[PDB]
RNA sequence: GAUCGCUAUAAGAUGCACGAGAGCGAAAGCAUUUUCAACUGUGUCCAUUAAUCAAGAACGAAAGUUAGGGGAUCGAAGACGAUCAGAUACCGUCGUAGUCCUAACUAUAAACGAUGUCAACCAAGGAUUGGAUGAAAACCUUGUUCAGAACUUAAAGAGAAAUCUUGAGUUUAUGGACUUCAGGGGGAGUAUGGUCACAAGGCUGAAACUUAAAGGAAU
């Protein structure tokens, strides 16, 4: 059920508790592979280490030219509805391991949502202390 | 193996061995040329969105946004003798400017005009 | 006139 | 008594101008009394730029405005403690 | 400076029925549909000042009898 | 069959970036697009019609009350998991009241510029919001004269000083007009009494007794 280089859409989901690395179709809608920094580690503090980013990417890459998608439309997104729009640290580990795993890379977009209005934010008035 | 029932079609999309399917591209893989990049189009088997670059990268500080509905959205500029630092229009001269649109200039000189959404 | 010194603390 | 002139606000007309909520602790804050950054960065680091242009298209960069509070700024390090003199160097 | 407003305007001619133009009290007595426009409301207490300053006023100087009672 | 990815609906709430020591408002307050106030202009009118104001009356953040609707997110109470000597808290998760709209109550906040209202005079600057009059071809550049929010310097004036300067200057060289408040610190905004509210409470408000300091700005 694979065919030839076929574009894909790497939408890396970078946070500072987890990293999530999803290529599908360029419709969206079939997932190729999606391998998270949880699935890779064994200590919860290491969910989002650049290692564990480029490790998952690593692997994630191996299926792709296994079943033809060669090239990625990155996507980068971090948790941003009302909490920090900033990419996590792993997000830059996962694309370089990709990049570094030979594969072409066509367009690269930041996906973070912006809120044009947004509702509460946890915390309360005086916020985390 | 999940994929040993897929099939592919073009538009290329993995299916299962049913095509409200939508597909966005940018402007510039359709077009071949680079001067579209900052635009997106979807295609269904449906309309066009700036980029989030593109939208972000010009919303000046010292100016006064203009937004109307096909979404228009646009920005007062600069004079060339111009030493303020501010450029703001009146609550008047806003409600008149509501693709080239523009030449309103005549009302408050203008520079940014993009359409950034299709619907 | 009036006006020409008209185009302030106490 | 009064440490600054403005109290620290920057509201003079106006009586009452609306909360936002802190960057980093998510604290209300008053609009202007608010520590805003503008930060333009590109979304490839330059650390790997030469990786995506290797094996690849201008790289777009990413437009956010971060607001904090006066308890995260001083802490993050985006403003100091001035001198009593250098208070008000508003340059 | 003004009468109720802080402001302070010095428009003025330079030479080289005032109280009929006051009952605005009617024309905003609008008060009907708006019934939540409370902005209106102290702005009509204002005007009415204004016309009962006017009406002590000129029935002192005869220009009115003093039966005059403005009403709604 | 979670997280995650695309596509669709439906209410609820919100109103980013633009957004500023910028604007408006008596104050509280006001941020999606499609009656009132003020400024300026005037060879318009009237002719003291004015200022401040006991009593009296409007408006009055948030919370809270009552009855409906709504009820996404957050979340006093509460329940969990942590950390800790304990933690009945800060950290994480869940969650009733509330958070929203309507109608009626409550009328208090660091409701602050901790600076009452009105009037005359008072050093030197650049910039700014709406005018009008010139120059310059509505928008931008310059001059002139008002109104508004501010800012910079001061060898001066004032102050206990910090600081103020469009006053907190023109005060022992002591008097421009008016209203309100204060008399060392506690007891105390407590008791009693009166009154307003459905209630929480609000307004008015002592004394006995106790004590040599309490406090301010600067080193």
């Amino acid at each position: 059920g694979s065919t030839k280089d076929a574009f894909g859409v790497a939408h890396i989901y970078a946070t500072f508790n987890d990293t999530f690395v999803h290529v599908t179709d360029i419709s969206g809608k079939e997932t190729i592979i999606r391998i998270t920094g949880g699935m890779r580690v064994k200590a919860d503090r290491d969910e989002s280490s650049p290692y564990a980013a480029m490790t998952a990417a690593q692997d994630v890459a191996k299926r792709c030219k296994d079943l033809g998608v060669t090239s990625l439309h990155i996507k980068m997104r971090g948790e941003g509805g009302v909490y920090s729009k900033t990419p996590g640290p792993g997000a830059q580990a996962a694309l370089r391991a990709l990049a570094r795993a030979n594969m072409k890379i066509g367009r690269i977009e930041d996906v973070t949502p912006i809120p044009t209005d947004c509702t509460k934010r946890k915390g309360g008035r005086r916020g985390r202390r | 193996e999940p994929f040993s029932k897929k099939e592919w079609y073009n538009v290329q999309i993995v299916v299962n061995k049913q095509l409200g399917r939508v597909v966005e591209v940018n402007l510039a893989d359709l077009m071949e040329n680079e001067k579209f990049g900052a635009y997106n189009y979807k295609f269904k088997c449906h309309g066009l969105k700036l980029t989030t670059d593109k939208l972000r990268s010009i919303v000046k500080k010292w100016c006064t946004l203009i937004e109307t509905s096909i979404f228009c959205i646009g920005f007062t500029s600069r004079k060339s003798n111009q030493i303020k630092k501010t450029s703001y229009a009146k609550s008047a001269q806003i409600k008149k400017i509501r693709p080239k649109i523009v030449a309103c200039s005549k009302v408050f000189s203008m520079d940014n005009v993009y359409i950034r959404k299709v619907k | 006139t009036a006006a020409s010194e008209a185009k302030n603390s106490y | 008594t009064s440490k600054r002139r403005n109290n620290g606000r920057s509201k003079k007309g106006r009586g009452h101008t609306q909360n936002v909520r802190c960057s980093h602790c998510g604290r209300c804050v008053p609009k202007d009394k608010a520590i805003k950054r503008y930060q333009i960065k590109n979304i490839v680091e330059a650390a790997a730029v030469r990786d995506i242009s290797d094996n690849s298209y201008k790289l777009p960069k990413t437009y956010m405005k971060l607001e904090y509070c006066v308890s995260c700024g001083i802490h993050g390090r985006v403003v100091r403690v001035r001198s009593r003199t250098d208070r008000r160097n508003r340059l | 400076g003004r009468m109720y407003n802080p402001g302070r305007g010095i428009s003025r001619r330079c030479i080289p029925e005032d109280l009929y133009f006051l009952m605005r009290a009617v024309s905003v007595r609008h008060l009907e549909k708006n019934k939540k426009d409370k902005d209106a409301k102290y702005h009509l207490i204002l005007i009415e000042s204004k016309i009962h300053r006017l009406t002590r006023y000129y029935k002192s100087a005869k220009v009115l009898e003093a039966s005059f009672k403005y009403d709604a």
